[PDB]
């Protein structure tokens, strides 16, 4: 499978007035770990991040080309992009390649730049958007992630509880997946700050 | 999987990881990949889990029958050859097994690599499994026939550990054994997460 | 599918079954496979539903424009030639077995077959689709030169009924149309109105 | 089959590459150089399919040199690595993909040393050390075992030598000689070949 | 069989208070050709058990031969033991699994209906030895078209009278005739009760074609 | 190309306690995009002390469980005692390997009491590789269940948490929760959850409703 | 997916389930499958999700350009032609299977539209992997000229039959009712399925997760 | 090939075309596809020439021996069962579409189809071979309960003539046989004796 | 991948084989012996598929030894080469073919030295010199260039060394050491390994 060549996992999760996004840190090629600090989550705004799992080369290309579009959008418009509008921008970018797609399935997490309402979504590799009110997951251990998220997530969690839940969902999910892990990074997004943590994690 | 074994002045060190996988799904972190054939003989497992466990258990049965019939411990050579001859018949049928047979007999410390392709070879050191290439690098840079016992334990432990780090299909714990003239002993079982804390560039 | 058309003196009769299938699922049990191309020119469609609808729409367009430019009713032979041109040109991308039938003031009632591959031949009567296999013998034995309109309607309904009984891909209702100078008359045979032949019990 | 290795210390990057050009069962050249000088402080090391490797490496080289001529200063290692990446990725789904694996080594006046790894799919990763080829399978664990971020250049040449000795011992291919170069604040230096 | 030749389509089954009813059309199809329009795809096995078969009709005939001889053999003993519907279902399960495991299946999917000791029995067996019991069953296109209707009725009312089960089967047979290009509007209904096994037919469903005039 | 296999779905779980074992399964039997029946559990009683869960191809589930049943009676007849949980597991390994070249398409988990009365779980691959576990999920939703069990029963990835023994009442709660979560996301897992609790008093059964879509 | 539609006395009722799957895993529990075309025309989508989304959005947009220009409410025939000619041109590679329903100057019209570009104009239609279950309900119970509430009952029963008998379908039933006088977009119409409630609690307190590194970045 | 048989009160009529093909070469234009299996039991053969000849010879042998042992004329149903048993058992290695028809004193005139795959079904009339596709409609519309021998002969000749006109794999002469208690009567329709229907040329 | 070579002089046969046992990209043993003693004056050198090579060589060895025990004298080299051939040929169209390539070297009291070549098809040729393996491609012309029928044993060791040096220089595989033995009227003698 093309999507398991590099392995990898991302997830996002919604709390009261806050969102969280997390990713493993492995860059590998089939069985071989090549590096353990590979970036998969990218800032698209002060309170808006995109996480990409899939083929590492397309993770990078889609992040970059998205950034190109977004920068042009922001310069032209008065303003910071809305979360929902970023989703659409990304949907359009992916579907342009409907017949030879990028092999990446992004998640977006953010707060509205004016209202600060929480937003999360994911898209498939051809740009079908899915907005949810709880969590989204993408990568080679999607099933593991679904199991953790379905069991742990609760409505209206504060930043501290959201952090614990996303962390435990990620760590335990990736620990059942041979080609994800080597570290987990987590960003909590609040009105007034971003908190970025790497977790203590298995390195096998 | 990563397994290794080496002969040295004080016997044979045998070490393995403990991960099993079904595709990229981790099915277990607690597999015992060192089989106790008798108190003087160990076998290691890499490849197909069912194939290794079945055929090494069958080797154990046969070594025991041998001992009852002949009134003496089977040699390392003979045990390895019994396994080789059993699997030879199945070549081409998709058995997947790479084993080290490790003991101490009247020729002293003994070590043979045996696999489902039909190889059977004696040697000083071997590593087998998807992580073997990583283990070979560390093992080879540290190996000597005149290693002290504790230096030898350190080498085996570290080599497997490094393999777990690079190889997606190796992990869990390092299980280490020492074949001495009066029998093998189980030396240690160390979780790779605890070894990471400790090590060591 | 089973499709059929028959010439009589002053016009034509067309018929079709009404079954659309994907695999052995019936996606439409009352399909209208007889499609008007101009006031007195129809096509009967068999093969691919998508291909035949697209081709019929395109020919309706071409023929309508041609007819306005000439300021006269189109020839049935012209409608057939337009079908043929498109079905021959794109024979490698289309699965379409067509019968074109109608009336015009120059040549009267006419029936043309455009089978798969895109050849075109005028016939006294034509049959097509998967079910037509089962009625070659029937129509070869029953056809008579000089049938009336009403006899052509009966002949067509009987033939289609026999085909529908045997072909898994044909069934439903029988749709008939008669075309003549005075216009087009359409009808449906359903249920008990479909001609019936006993299954042969010992 | 081709071997590349890079080791980045506090103020230098050390690189090496085998010197074999092979074909079928014969070595046809034993002094082959797999390194391309892009700028005063940048080496590209390139392996992979015949024809694609030189054509790709030289295109990048000429365009890096062009940037210097147009602008009067050089691309940084990082900018050169990203330029290299964009070209490789942009060709991946084209009529002319390049089947090449690369290391890019460089020294920047302000960022210090850098080592970048790229595969044919054009995934780019910065790394403190890295290697390409089948030989990487036997040497990366030696690098994990002994590398430290403050490794001195004399000890990096020793560590390199341990890797190359491991290929002699354990690898099935006859790779008897290697090109060695270091990049630092004063540019690119040729070291002696390591031979067996 | 590697390649089925003349085949039958869906078989339906539903349990009712005091018995079981099964239904199957009388068609043997040869590809799309409705070739043999008067064949029974239902068998009376013994007094308590009946069987319906989809798939290759020659394979069904062979099973009929084998199973019919087994009941005769058992009747010769006259010892007060008879194969229950459940036993016949078990035997069939084994026979199909065994044939599958030699890579030479009997190309059929079957519905076994019975009544024994005050209990209705309904069981399914396929060519791979997949078998189970349920209050209603439908093979082939029946699984998609009939079974949703059967289960929806059975949820509102798990215990059906004989005449309710029979009206429900007729409704399913109608839908099958509308939507399965391999069906035929000539079928049998077989019923098993305390009194034994009765096979009725040839039956037909009324049909409505009003929608032919609503091309809407 | 006749295929002798089909996938019929099913999720199995077992948990070893200090003096109990749980074996649980959903009751849905599927094929393609269809449901065969909503009432087909995947657990089978072997002895008073041992239950086996089996999922995968149902044709093989049925055959294998019948073979196991026959072999238990044969063992009892020749050895004059019921097979232990451990001996059942070792036997099953060999039965699975006998088909190494046309495998039973079955995932098996044995739950029971060992000879000191302690909970015992054995998990298998289709050709007979096995080992003893503290807990294990198998089948269609195994990848959804296992991580949660790792975390909550194994206490993995948690700091500053007391590693207490697993009570029956907490294990039951876990079992119901993980299945309810699997039924959300695995299309094959649904209808009902069947739980067998093995203790020295015998085997008791609970059933809980799950989503039907 | 299970999508369906019916022509009733005074209009159209469209229906759909809300499950989307990726492999045999539920990806969305609450997917919206009934798409806006114009104020008087809606379209249910089954098949590849990105393709149903993009195809209905494009046609809705081109139809908005059409109506802005004509000053008139669009016709269902128009949406049908546009969708079919596009899907034909793409030769079946746009995996959109659609149920298109509306009410225009000539009254209510309902079409099913297939990926290769064929369409059928019928008084009741169904699409998706649950389409046979939903069709069986229609064949068994449809009548011409149903009243509004009868037609809503029948479409929800048909969607329910897909939800419960098809592994590709699930979660909620959405309806859309379209008449000359009214548009009722009923999302959800019914919630026949629900997650069970959680028996244990896994509320992991602060410090449970060990942390290697932290950076706070304050914002405005 | 086109083969056919029809029951009447007191017997059966059988018919066949006479064409054997390899590819589109006619290797025999006057093949006899109606083969006697016993005194009053015939089979009509379609599919593989080698397979059907081998199977007919084997059945003739089995039935002849059976008949001497019983010291009675064989049942038509017995001949059919023997064909069926062999065509079913070896269905993977045979290409044989058979009609068994004949007379016996117990059940009179009987017609059995044993199509490919080896099922067996009794019918009022049967048709088989490639050309049979083209006459389903004809026979369904023309068959009447209670036909005389002479009407069954005419019905059979007409049906075969229609099939032979359309099917590339059928042609030549029509061979007919009538079987009844009094014996077997065989005849050939050739040239102008074959029923004729005009090709429908344009008015 | 495995190299065998044989050189027959007036009253001896000299043979050599590589000492590598390889698997995938790694040499797993560097002192492997590819020679089997069949009798006092016969060596069988066997390469090919894993499992087949040892099973076949040892079956032959045991049967040759058995002939000696049954009969009180040994098979001649020729007779052993033909026995070897019969077995291989008889297995060729069986369920158990052996994919092996072989040299058989021997000294007979009456016929003198003999070298035989056999491939996996079981074609048998006597030859004054021969080789197997990819390495043969690079060495057979060296033997054609310098061999004479009266070559002395000292010069045959030098010629052997030229061949082995050519493998070091030109062959893509790492074969650093070779077993060398000579057979004459006094039996089988181990010479020093030729190593690099
Ligand atoms: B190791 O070689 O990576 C390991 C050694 C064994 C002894 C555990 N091998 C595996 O994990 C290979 N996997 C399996 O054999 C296997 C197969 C299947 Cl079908 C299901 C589960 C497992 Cl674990
Ligand atoms: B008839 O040739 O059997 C019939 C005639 C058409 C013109 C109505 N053809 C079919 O039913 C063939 N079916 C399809 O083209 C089809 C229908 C549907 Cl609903 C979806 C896919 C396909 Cl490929
Ligand atoms: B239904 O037709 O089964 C449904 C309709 C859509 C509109 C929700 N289709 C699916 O659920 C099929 N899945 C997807 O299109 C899909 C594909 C991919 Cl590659 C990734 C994500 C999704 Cl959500
Ligand atoms: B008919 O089915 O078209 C006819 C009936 C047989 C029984 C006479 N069949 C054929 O002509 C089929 N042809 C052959 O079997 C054949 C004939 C010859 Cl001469 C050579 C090879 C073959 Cl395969
Ligand atoms: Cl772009
Ligand atoms: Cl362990
Ligand atoms: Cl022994
Ligand atoms: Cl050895
Ligand atoms: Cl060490
Ligand atoms: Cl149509
Ligand atoms: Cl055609
Ligand atoms: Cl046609
Ligand atoms: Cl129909
Ligand atoms: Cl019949
Ligand atoms: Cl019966
Ligand atoms: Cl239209
Ligand atoms: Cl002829
Ligand atoms: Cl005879
Ligand atoms: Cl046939
Ligand atoms: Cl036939
Ligand atoms: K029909
Ligand atoms: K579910
Ligand atoms: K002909
Ligand atoms: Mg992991
Ligand atoms: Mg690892
Ligand atoms: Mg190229
Ligand atoms: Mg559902
Ligand atoms: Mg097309
Ligand atoms: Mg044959
Ligand atoms: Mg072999």
């Amino acid at each position: 499978s093309i999507m398991s060549y590099n392995g990898g996992a991302v997830m996002a999760m919604k709390g009261k007035n806050c969102v969280a996004i997390a990713a493993d840190r492995r860059f590998g090629i089939q069985a071989q770990m090549v590096t353990t600090d590979f970036q998969k989550i990218f800032p698209m705004g002060d309170r808006l991040y995109i996480g990409l799992a899939g083929l590492a080369t397309d993770v990078q290309t889609v992040a970059q080309r998205l950034k190109f579009r977004l920068n042009l959008y922001e310069l032209k418009e008065g303003r910071q992009i809305k979360p929902y509008t970023l989703m659409s921008m990304v949907a359009n970018l992916l579907y342009e390649k409907r017949f030879g797609p990028y092999y990446t399935e992004p998640v977006i997490a953010g707060l509205d730049p004016k209202t600060f309402k929480p937003f999360i979504c994911s898209l498939d590799l051809i740009g079908c958007p899915m907005v949810t009110d709880d969590f989204v997951v993408s990568g080679t251990c999607a099933e593991q992630m679904y199991g953790m998220c379905e069991s742990l997530w609760e409505p209206n969690m504060d930043p501290d509880h959201l952090f614990e839940t996303i962390s435990q969902a990620m760590l335990n999910a990736v620990d059942r997946d041979a080609v994800s892990g080597m570290g987990v990074i987590v960003h909590i997004i609040e009105k007034d700050k971003i908190t970025t943590r790497t977790l203590k994690a298995r390195m096998d | 999987t990563t397994t290794l074994a080496f002969k040295f002045r004080h016997g044979v060190i045998v070490a393995a990881d403990s991960r099993a996988t079904a595709g990229a799904y981790i099915a277990s972190q607690t597999v015992k990949k060192v089989i106790e054939i008798n108190p003087y003989l160990l076998g290691t497992m890499a490849g197909g889990a069912a194939d290794c466990s079945f055929w090494e258990r069958l080797l154990a049965r046969q070594c025991r029958i041998y001992e009852l019939r002949n009134k003496e411990r089977i040699s390392v050579a003979a045990a390895s050859k019994l396994l080789a001859n059993m699997v030879y018949q199945y070549k081409g049928m998709g058995l997947s097994m790479g084993t080290m047979i490790c003991g101490w007999d009247k020729r002293g410390p003994g070590l043979y690599y045996v696999d489902s392709e039909g190889n059977r070879i004696s040697g000083a050191t071997f590593s087998v499994g998807s992580g073997s290439v990583y283990a070979y690098g560390v093992m080879d840079r540290g190996y000597s026939y005149d290693l002290e016992v504790e230096q030898a334990y350190d080498l085996a432990r570290r080599a497997i550990y490094q393999a777990t780090y690079r190889d997606a299909y190796s992990g869990g714990a390092v299980n280490l054994y020492h074949v001495r003239e009066d029998g093998w002993i189980r030396v240690s079982s160390d979780n790779v997460a605890d070894l990471h804390e400790k090590y060591s560039g | 599918t089973t499709i059929m058309a028959v010439q009589f003196d002053g016009g034509v009769v067309l018929g079709a079954d009404s079954r659309t299938t994907t695999g052995s699922y019936i996606a439409n049990r009352v399909t209208d496979k007889l499609t008007p191309i101009h006031d007195r020119i129809f096509c009967c469609r068999s093969g691919s539903a998508a291909d035949t609808q697209a081709v019929a729409d395109a020919v309706t367009y071409q023929l309508g424009f041609h007819s306005i430019e000439l300021n006269e009713p189109p020839l049935v032979h012209t409608a057939a030639s337009l079908f043929k041109e498109m079905c021959y040109r794109y024979r490698e991308d289309l699965m379409a077995g067509i019968i074109i039938a109608g009336w015009d003031p120059q040549e009267g009632g006419q029936v043309y077959s455009v089978p798969m591959g895109g050849m075109m031949v005028r016939q006294s009567f034509a049959i097509g689709g998967s079910g037509s296999s089962y009625i070659y013998g029937y129509v070869d034995a029953t056809y008579r030169e000089g049938m009336t309109k009403e006899e052509c309607l009966q002949f067509t309904a009987n033939a289609l009924a026999l085909a529908m009984e045997r072909d898994g891909s044909s069934g439903g209702v029988i749709r008939l149309a008669a075309i003549a100078e005075s216009g087009v008359e359409r009808q449906v045979l359903l249920g008990d109105q479909i001609p019936k032949f006993a299954v042969a019990t010992l | 089959m081709e071997y590349l290795i890079g080791i980045q210390g506090p103020d230098y990057v050390l690189v090496a590459s085998d010197r074999v050009a092979a074909s079928n069962i014969v070595q046809m050249k034993d002094d082959h150089d797999k390194m391309f000088k892009m700028s005063e402080k940048i080496l590209l090391l390139c392996v992979g399919e015949a024809g694609d490797t030189v054509q790709f490496a030289e295109y990048i080289q000429k365009n890096v040199q062009l940037y210097k001529m147009r602008n009067g200063y050089e691309l940084s290692p990082t900018a050169a690595a990203n330029f290299t990446r964009r070209n490789l990725a942009d060709c991946l789904r084209s009529r002319t993909p390049y089947h090449v694996n690369l290391l890019l080594a460089g020294y920047d006046e302000h960022e210090g040393p850098a080592l970048y790894y790229m595969d044919y799919l054009a995934a780019l990763a910065k790394a403190p050390f890295a290697a390409h080829g089948y030989g990487a399978f036997l040497t990366l664990s030696i690098l994990d075992r002994y590398y430290t971020p403050t490794i001195s250049r004399e000890r990096a040449v020793e560590l390199l030598r341990k890797c190359l000795e491991e290929l002699q011992k354990r690898f099935i291919l006859n790779l008897p000689t290697f090109s060695v170069r270091i990049i630092d604040k004063n540019g690119i230096h040729d070291l002696d070949n390591i031979s067996f | 069989t590697q390649n089925p030749m003349v085949t039958g389509t869906s078989v339906l089954g539903v349990k009712f208070e005091g018995g079981v009813v099964i239904a199957a059309d009388m068609l043997g199809s040869y590809g799309s050709l409705a070739r043999f329009r008067n064949i029974s795809r239902i068998m009376r096995v013994n007094n308590s058990t009946m069987l319906g078969a989809s798939g290759d009709y020659a394979d069904f005939q062979y099973l009929k031969q084998v199973l019919g001889q087994m009941v005769i053999d058992e009747e010769l003993l006259g010892d007060g033991h008879s194969y229950s519907p459940r036993a016949i279902h078990s035997w069939l399960t084994r026979a199909m699994y065994s044939r599958r495991s030699k890579m030479n299946p009997l190309w059929n999917t079957m519905v076994i209906g019975g009544y024994a000791d005050g209990e209705s029995f309904l069981g399914y067996v396929d060519m791979l030895g997949v078998a189970y019991e349920a209050p209603s069953l439908a093979t082939g296109y029946g699984a998609y078209l009939a079974q949703p209707l059967l289960r929806e009725v059975l949820e509102k009312q798990p215990v059906l009278s004989q005449t309710e089960a029979r009206d429900l089967v007729e409704r399913c047979m109608r839908v099958l005739y509308y939507r399965d290009a391999r069906s035929y509007n000539r079928f049998q209904i077989a019923t098993v009760t305390e009194k034994g096994v009765e096979i009725e037919g040839p039956l037909s469903t009324e049909t409505n074609w009003d929608i032919a005039h609503m091309i809407s | 190309r006749f295929s002798p296999y089909v996938f019929n779905g099913g999720t199995i779980l077992a948990i070893a306690g200090e003096d109990f074992a749980i074996v649980a399964s959903d009751t849905r039997l599927s094929e393609g995009f269809s449901i065969h029946t909503r009432d087909s559990p995947k657990c089978y009683k072997l002895t008073d002390k041992t239950v086996i869960g089996c999922s995968g191809f149902h044709g093989d589930c049925l055959t294998l469980t019948k073979i196991i049943e026959a072999r238990l009676k044969m063992y009892k007849h020749s050895n004059n005692k019921a097979m232990t949980t451990g001996a059942i597991a070792a036997m099953l390994s060999t039965i699975l390997y006998s088909r190494r070249f046309f495998p039973y398409y079955v995932y098996n988990i044995i739950g029971g009491l060992d000879e000191e009365g302690k909970g015992a779980v054995y998990s298998f691959d289709p050709v007979g590789s096995y080992q003893r576990d503290s807990f294990k999920a198998g089948g269609s939703a195994s990848a959804m269940l296992q991580p949660l069990l790792d975390n909550q029963v194994g206490f993995k990835n948690m700091q500053n948490v007391e590693h207490v023994p697993l009570s029956l009442d907490r294990a039951m709660r876990l079992v119901k929760d993980v299945f309810i979560s699997a039924a959300e996301r695995d299309v094959y897992t649904g209808d009902a959850l069947r739980i067998c609790i093995v203790t020295k008093e015998g085997i008791r059964e609970e059933t809980v409703s799950l989503r039907k879509d | 997916t299970t999508i369906a539609g019916v022509v009733y006395k005074d209009g159209i009722v469209l229906g759909a389930d809300t499950r989307a799957t990726e492999g045999m895993v539920v990806a969305d529990k609450n997917c919206s499958k009934i798409h806006f075309i114009s104020p008087n025309i809606y379209c249910c989508g089954a098949g590849t999700a990105a393709d149903t989304d993009m195809t209905t959005q494009l046609i809705s947009s081109n139809l908005e350009l059409h109506s802005l220009s004509t000053g008139r409410l669009p016709r269902v025939v128009t949406a049908n032609r546009m969708l079919k000619q596009m899907l034909f041109r793409y030769q079946g590679y746009i995996g959109a299977a659609l149920v298109l329903g509306g009410v225009d100057v000539t009254g209510p019209h309902l079409y099913s539209i297939y990926p290769h570009g064929s369409t059928d104009k019928l008084p009741y239609v169904t699409m998706g992997s649950g389409s046979l279950a939903a069709m069986a309900v229609f064949e068994d119970k449809f009548r011409p000229d149903m009243e509004e509430e009868e037609a809503k009952n029948l479409v929800s029963e048909a969607i329910a039959a897909g939800i419960f008998n098809d592994l590709g379908s699930g979660s909620n039933i959405d309806l859309c009712v379209i008449s000359k006088n009214k548009l009722d977009f009923l999302r959800p119409y019914t919630v026949p399925n629900k997650k069970g409630t959680r028996l244990g609690r896994y509320r992991c307190e602060k410090g449970t997760t060990a942390v290697l590194t932290e950076k706070i970045t304050p914002l405005e």
